[PDB]
């Protein structure tokens, strides 16, 4: 929130050091307006465990 | 285009469960069922010999 | 009967209530929103659905 | 497969008709080629009924 830099796999795509990802990576909403998402391959939730 | 082949739930099948160390867990759910049994009365027998 | 889920938690739902849904789904599909290609609303339309 | 003519809600984005398609539309493959997609805002499957 301070310097409005990006890390990770997502920081990667954006600064152009990698050219796809292929990864366990959320589609939202604030990912979208900077790189592009395929459909989904995988769909998930919130589950419990006991 | 895999998705509609089914080769997303072939990897999907292969790499949670045939790499599963619960082998075929899922079968040992199914059962239940509520009565008394020779667990229960065990010592009324052991009593009788 | 096999079909599809949303439309079995409707009939469900209705009267004179005698049929139940067990199990879970067999595959994955969606539902989407349709744009023809190179229209203007096509980004804004996404960005409303995330 | 004769015409090669499309029907439907499909049919009036093409053709010029129709300038948006809410509804429950399949994201398939073959109106993937014709038309545009968002992100599914709902997710289903094959399920049973007794
Ligand atoms: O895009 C994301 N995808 C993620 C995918 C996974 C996994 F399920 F492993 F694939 C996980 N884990 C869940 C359990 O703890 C270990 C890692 C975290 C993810 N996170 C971090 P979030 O912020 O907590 O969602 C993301 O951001």
């Amino acid at each position: 929130a301070d310097t409005k830099i990006w890390n990770g796999m997502v920081g990667e795509l954006v600064y152009g050091k990698a050219d796809i990802a292929i990864a366990p990576l959320t589609i939202t909403l604030v990912r979208e307006e900077v790189i592009d998402f395929s459909k989904p391959f995988m769909s998930l939730g919130i589950s419990i465990m006991i | 285009k895999l998705s509609e082949q089914g080769v997303l739930d072939k990897l999907k099948n292969k790499w949670w469960y045939d790499k599963g160390e619960c082998g075929a867990k899922d079968s040992g759910s199914k059962e239940k069922t509520s009565a008394l049994s020779l667990s229960n009365v065990a010592g009324v027998f052991y009593i009788l010999v | 009967y096999l079909l599809e889920s949303t439309m079995n938690e409707y009939i469900e739902q209705r009267k004179p209530c005698d049929t139940m849904k067990v199990g879970g789904n067999l595959d994955s599909k969606g539902y989407g929103i349709a744009t023809p290609k190179g229209s203007s609303l096509g980004t804004p339309v996404n960005l409303a659905v995330l």
